[PDB]
RNA sequence: AUUCAUAAUAACUUUUCGAAUCGCAUGGCCUUGUGCUGGCGAUGGUUCAUUCAAAUUUCUGCCCUAUCAACUUUCGAUGGUA
RNA sequence: GAAACUGCGAAUGGCUCAUUAAAUCAGUUAUCGUUUAUUUGAUAGUUCCUUACAUGGUAUAACUGUGGUAAUUCUAGA
């Protein structure tokens, strides 16, 4: 079969084809979040550490947590699920899916790296990817760069450098969730018309039992 | 780093140890880069002109900012001497990456603690984040009965555990189980399921009202109510904005009935202790502080409202004791009196809160007379609580309390109405009873 | 950053600030197939006539009733000069959005007909326009700005020689708007004046330069 | 599958009529919430317009009141007694409108020492009150119907069976034993 | 029809439009508000059909959009509004103000308006409750609620209503006497005076009311409004005022 | 016509709601703080009223068949109570 | 301003006449027997009540990247 690994920590992955029944007996009946060893696998992998994340067999259904039977079966599944994407609302297809207990007819089996061994792996562990996107709120930028309270986000926003043809350029992003006049201002006026809603209230109240009173004393 | 440490304190577990509480001492500690300040020099003009155009604008300036800085050489020469020697202030955050990192690795303060103990006793200042980090350590720790002053600690716990923040209280619970004893083994659930803000209501009803399954027992209840005594402190502090925490509130004191005599004395001696009275009853009725805070007064406040609900539900069952509940509600009407005499009208948020307190201590004083009243003796206390009946109050009564029954009205017509308690009226030369008149 | 790739759509959104900084004065840099330069019974009554069949409105309407009959021909109006004058005053003052178009537009065209007799109402014509821009400031209408400065510029462009031979006058008038303390006052009223200005010659401007920097040691603190 | 519409039933005359339409959602139903004591379990099924309905699975507590004096309290339900529908649901403890159990009496008799200055058993005109209570006092549990719809709010809330009520209920009870 | 219709025909129509039965399929079904959906004019039928300004439903909407119409002081932008009965539609670009009001054969006329009676607007007190926290309020016969009203102000009457404030300026009782719009059945646009109101309990009250030329007809309490005091309408009328000739 | 509208008391609730949102603007004040105030409108939100609807329902009215005269009721047919 | 999340619409329209003989439907009522998105009009200071409001928290999509299957508007792991 084909042995998907991955190191999340670098983020890095790579893909190992995989012959020898002796490791896929290795691998035969254990679960998706099981446990195994680079060492009982193979010489490569020693004193690496795998937990079982997923896979498809060898007809492309996946495998799915949760379904405790090494066969396939028929599923309805729901809206906030894996391996379904609902297409509508409240829509619930019956899918075919592929149980969690590990066999031989899978085709695709998905592992994280959960300890490094001793040994270098080529791909994985000697490089890395480093992340995409940098933090957008302004408590995720502070968190991100361990500011005290007192600092301002505005000047540790992460910019981006990117260039077209000669002309080099920059870009950073909106901070959602800061602290603006604007927002002070939409506040302070909140407070101001509750309480002229409140004294409209009360004036017209008064004044309908003026009204009242008058009557009863005519 | 912090993937790394944990395998390598085992290398050296002293050093680690030592840096760890130089961080946590570190900030808290004074930085000082009081650095050679010459003498001022006043060289600096207008040296060019002043245009609208922007970037003229900005050469100008920085021509303007080279020049005042070499006319005010000397100076200047100190600050960019500074600007190049850089910092060396540590950044506030480091206590809270070496709480991160104490967490990290908890045996090492089981191990030691003796520096540790100080903060707590200290009470810490730090921030509430740094304080549950090092509360979670606690909870982490593994031999916890044989620390450096287990005692001590555990009081500072049990005053932890009647915080107000519900998860402060877990935390504190984590701590004072990881104290092991096998009653506290037997209520675990249930303690923790009286926390859970959700099943509150029904755990109360569950096992704490008397006489039923899964009721507490005997030797059991004498060695956990202190604990949910200090809880039912916490959801009682509770502030009652909506139905259901006032539905909330209610409930802690409607379930306080059933407890003990003892044990509501000991309710009630929580309020006080958090409060304060041997001030007057050292000296005799005389402050020895001008403490008139908002922060005392709000104290007082919650003490008379949780009194005045203690009243409400107990009106003749409850016990009174004048070491902790008679001379502290004496000393909140003393001080509501004080203040209201001694500031001035500018403090209109002081002022109202004080005659908000006048006001409900005077009804507590009237609630309580009519619901033990003869029940007990006041001799002890008789001329003290005349006292502070009489200094404000026999000027005005008259020209002050006629529109309504006042409570300090209702208050006079119960002494009259008793005759056991003619001693008032008798105490002074009828200041009282001429008032009436 | 300002709008510099349209959308492909057509109804926009343009808030006030927007139109008056996209917004620009002279109309010779500007043209279109003017009614009043083109159909010649005289000036004046071209634009009434235009107008009395484009605007419905109270305000004008009234001034239409009134004026329509009293003016229809040239010798009418240069013997009733003053009460139309007094009349479109009167309105312009009553600052009504819905008629200032065609009053500020019927008022251009009076002094293009009433050219070298104008200068005798000139002062509180000018008085009336700035009174009106400052009340437009508070009721903000671009609509109203384009049209109040546009008969600015065209009562000078219509009395150019006049108020060129004297000119400083006229830089004494407009200082509450030159100096006022709105970007786009000084904007606007500088256009106009501009427009004067490079048609003087070099004497009076000789006189004006030197006029106008002592007015500047004068207003030395201000920098408007 | 529960639905309740008229047209599947036999006329007034006894006539059959064959059906007319599919089944409709604005008549549905939905299966009983057959409420049993125990820990609290609640349920919330969304209904017709948006709102909501709180079926309890299983409730323990209730909110009871005593009428003759006007105070409500939070008690605990011990078991029901008796139920005007079912000798089934006695049985089998299952909470309804309209049913019988029986109640702890402490936070009752805690109140009514604490107001009126006397115990129970064993303004005294006032204090007293009938025979019939204070006999189920001494005992300590109280006979009280639940009056609400534990299938609508997930709520049991009942009123202690008083004078004409409880005689009613005691008659029922001796002479079904 | 398992919710509610969006679209109208064009033969079902409330037929006092006058749409024309061949120039398309569907007439504008007018959106919920204050009318109900039969005795409503929506905007487009209003400023396309009647008034002549616009052409096209693209027009009406330019219209609109560009913010000139407003149907009781305030802005209307939706082009299907269900403008009602005494209702107060003012075009400022044109200085126009419109009471609608119906004309004798039916149809809802235009009025042209003057500003000092677009001021305002009658209604007609059709249901007085008592609110919330014990404030009454009375609802008008196009969904306005006003509250603290005058306490002598009952079901059926006509309160007379300052479109600036939402506040009632005064009122008018429903008795004999009065003056009388009809707004219902076979006579609506018949303005006459109220002889009579035979009042049945569990049914439907009748009312007997006289026109100028002291004609008599019979129509339902649902279909009477009460306009004003005898002889002064406080309404400006419709030309021919409300009688029906030969 | 009401146990109506509405109000009040005591409790209860895995318990709701009581604006952590967005656009254009940039005015008022001064203890000169990057302080305090503030304009037009977008969206949303509880509770009633209205509107567009909806669900059930009262009265009367259907073609041929008596060489179909008894029908319906366990298996709900009619009514009572929960 | 593509993608995607969020909101809304997708319950209308259009088509056919199989069923259905007090059913449908027609005219006529009732809801003091009920739900109602929307529209429209009104409508929510609770000052205090003992130990961040210059504005909390964690996720996930599109995206980057590694893959599976004969195949679909299939989709897994990071």
């Amino acid at each position: 079969m084909k042995l998907n690994i991955s190191y999340p920590v670098n983020g890095s992955q790579k893909t190992f084809e995989i012959d020898d029944e002796h490791r896929i007996r290795v691998f035969f009946d254990k679960r998706i979040g099981q446990e195994v060893d680079g060492e009982a696998v193979g010489d490569e992998f020693k004193g690496y550490v795998f937990k079982i994340s997923g896979g498809n067999d060898k007809q492309g259904f996946p495998m799915k947590q949760g379904v405790l039977l090494p066969t396939r079966i028929k599923l309805l599944l729901t809206k906030n699920v894996s391996c379904y994407r609902p297409r509508r609302d409240g829509e619930r297809k019956r899918k075919s899916v592929r149980g969690a207990i590990v066999g031989p007819d899978l085709a695709v089996l998905a592992l994280v790296i959960v300890k490094k061994g001793e040994q270098e792996l080529e791909g994985l562990t000697d490089t890395t990817v480093p992340k995409r996107l940098g933090p957008k709120r302004a408590n995720n930028i502070r968190k991100f760069f361990g500011l005290s309270k007192e600092d301002d986000v505005r000047d540790f926003v992460i910019r981006r450098e990117v260039t077209k043809g000669e002309k080099t350029y920059t870009k950073a992003p909106k901070i959602q969730r800061l602290v603006t006049p604007q927002r002070l201002q939409r506040k302070r006026h909140q407070r101001a018309l509750k309480v002229r809603n409140a004294q409209a209230q009360r004036e017209a109240a008064a004044e309908y039992a003026q009204l009242l009173a008058k009557r009863l004393s005519e | 780093v912090f993937d790394t440490l944990p395998n390598v304190y085992t290398k050296d577990e002293a050093l680690v140890w030592k840096l760890v509480l130089s961080f946590i001492k570190l900030p808290d500690e004074n930085q000082n880069l009081d650095y050679y300040q010459p003498l001022l020099e006043d060289g600096a003009n207008k040296v060019l002109w002043d245009s609208s155009v922007v970037r003229l604008r900005d050469t100008i300036d920085t021509f303007s900012h080279i020049w005042s800085k070499y006319s005010t050489q000397n100076t200047s020469i100190i600050s960019t001497t500074i600007e190049r020697r850089g910092n060396t202030t540590y950044p506030i955050l480091i206590r809270n990456q070496a709480l991160k990192v104490m967490l990290s690795i908890p045996q090492v303060a089981e191990n030691h603690f003796v520096d540790i103990a100080p903060f707590v006793y200290n009470d810490f200042s730090w921030t509430e984040v740094d304080r549950n980090v090092f509360l979670k350590t606690l909870s982490k720790f593994k031999n916890i009965k044989n620390v450096y002053s287990a005692t001590e600690l555990h009081d500072h716990l049990m005053v932890l555990l009647g915080s107000r923040n519900t998860d402060v209280q877990k935390l504190a619970l984590d701590a004072l189980l990881a104290y092991k004893n096998p009653t506290l083994n037997k209520y675990r659930d249930n303690l923790k399921n009286l926390l859970d803000d959700t099943l509150f209501k029904d755990e109360i009803t569950t096992f704490l009202t008397e006489n039923g399954s899964q009721s507490i027992k005997a030797e059991d209840e004498k060695v956990v109510m202190p604990y949910v005594l200090r809880i039912f402190f916490g959801r009682a502090q509770v502030p009652p904005t909506s139905g259901q925490k006032r539905s909330r509130k209610i409930a802690v004191i409607s379930v306080l009935p059933n407890f003990k005599k003892p044990y509501i004395n000991d309710f009630l001696s929580l309020a006080s202790e958090r409060l304060d009275y041997n001030y007057f009853f050292g000296n005799s009725h005389q402050i020895n502080s001008s403490k008139a805070t908002l922060k005392t007064i709000r104290r007082m406040t919650g003490f008379v409202n949780i009194v005045n609900s203690t009243l409400s539900v107990l009106r003749t069952n409850f016990p009174l004791h004048t070491n902790s509940v008679l001379q502290p509600l004496i000393y909140s009407i003393a001080m509501a009196y004080y203040v209201l005499d001694t500031e001035s009208t500018e403090e209109v948020h002081l002022r109202k809160m004080a005659s908000n307190l006048r006001q409900q201590g005077l009804k507590c004083l009237s609630s309580v007379f009519e619901f033990v009243g003869n029940t007990f003796d006041w001799s002890t206390s008789m001329e003290d609580i005349y006292a502070v009946v009489v200094k404000p109050r026999i000027s005005h009564f008259s020209d002050e309390n006629l529109q309504q029954p006042s409570s300090l009205l209702r208050l006079f017509l119960y002494w009259a109405h008793n005759p056991s308690l003619y001693q008032f009226l008798y105490y002074d030369e009828f200041a009282t009873a001429t008032a009436l008149m | 950053q300002r709008q510099t790739t349209k959308s492909s759509k057509r109804y926009r959104y343009s808030s006030f600030k927007a139109r008056i900084d996209d917004l620009k004065i002279e109309p010779a840099r500007n043209l279109e197939k003017r009614v009043h330069d083109y159909v010649e019974s005289s000036h004046f009554l071209a634009s009434f006539d235009q107008w009395k069949e484009i605007n419905l409105s109270a305000k004008f309407t009234e001034f239409a009733a009134e004026i329509e009959h009293d003016v229809q021909t040239l010798p009418q109006i240069l013997y009733h000069d003053k009460k139309i004058f007094n009349s479109l005053v009167s309105f312009i003052n009553f600052h009504d959005e819905f008629s200032l178009q065609p009053l500020l537009d019927l008022l251009a065209q009076f002094c293009h007909d009433l050219g070298p007799d104008f200068l005798k109402f000139y002062e509180e014509a000018i008085k009336t326009l700035i009174n009106l821009l400052d009340a437009a400031i508070e009721f903000e209408s671009s609509n109203v700005f384009e049209w109040g400065f546009n008969c600015l510029a065209y009562i000078f462009k219509y009395l150019s020689k006049f108020l060129v031979k004297k000119l400083v006058l006229t830089c004494d008038l407009l200082i509450p708007l030159l100096s006022h303390s709105k970007e786009y006052l000084s904007r606007f009223s500088a256009e106009a004046l501009s427009f004067l200005v490079r048609k003087c010659p070099v004497s009076n401007l000789r006189e004006f330069v030197r006029s106008v920097f002592e007015k500047l040691e004068g207003d030395d603190e201000q920098t408007n | 599958g529960i639905s309740r519409d008229s047209r599947h039933k036999r006329s007034a005359t006894g006539a059959k009529r064959a059906q007319f339409r599919k089944k409709r959602k604005f008549e549905l139903g939905r299966q009983p919430a057959n409420t049993k004591i125990g820990a609290k379990r609640i349920h919330s099924v969304r209904t017709r317009g948006g709102n909501k309905k709180y079926r309890a699975l299983r409730i323990e507590t209730g909110n009871f009141s005593w009428a003759s004096e006007g105070i409500s309290k939070k008690t605990r339900i011990a078991g029901v007694v008796y139920h005007p529908s079912n000798n089934e649901l006695v049985r089998t403890n299952t909470l309804t409108k309209a049913a019988i159990v029986q109640i702890d009496a402490t936070p009752f008799r805690q109140w009514f020492e604490a107001h009126y200055g006397q115990t129970l058993g064993k303004r005294a005109a006032s204090a007293k009150i009938e025979s019939s209570v204070e006999s189920q006092f001494s005992a300590g549990r109280l006979y009280a119907c639940i009056s609400s719809r534990p299938g609508q709010s997930g709520r049991c809330d009942g009123y202690i069976l008083e004078g004409e009520e409880l005689a009613f209920y005691l008659r029922r009870l001796t002479a079904k034993k | 029809a398992r919710g509610p219709k969006k679209h109208l025909k064009r033969l079902a129509a409330p037929h006092h439009w006058l749409l024309d039965k061949l120039s398309g399929c569907y007439a504008p079904r007018p959106s919920a508000g204050p009318h109900k959906l039969r005795e409503s004019l929506p905007l487009i039928v209003f400023l396309r059909n009647r008034l002549k300004y616009a052409l096209n439903g693209r027009e009406v909407k330019a219209i609109l959009m560009q913010r000139h119409v407003k149907v009781d002081g305030k802005v209307r932008t939706d082009t299907t509004y269900p403008a009602g009965f005494m209702d107060v539609i003012t075009l400022d670009a044109t200085n126009e103000n419109f009471r609608l009001v119906y004309d004798v054969k039916g149809r809802f006329a235009v009025h042209r308006i003057t500003d000092e009676e677009a001021s305002y607007k009658l209604g007609k007190v059709k249901k007085v409750q008592l609110g919330k926290k014990g404030v009454p309020y009375v609802v008008t016969h196009d969904g306005r609620t006003i509250r603290y009203p005058d306490p002598n102000i009952k079901v059926n009457d006509t309160v007379k209503i300052d479109l600036a404030s939402g506040k009632i300026t005064d009122f008018i009782k429903f008795d004999a006497g009065k003056l009388v719009y009809v707004t219902g059945g076979r006579n609506l646009g018949r303005i006459g005076t109220i002889v009579h109101k035979e009042r049945h309990d569990g049914g439907f009250d009748l009312v007997h009311i006289k026109d100028s030329l002291d004609n008599t007809f019979v129509t339902r309490l649902n279909n009477v409004f009460v306009i004003g005091e005898q002889g002064k309408p406080y309404i400006s009328l419709p030309k021919g005022k409300g009688i029906k000739l030969s």
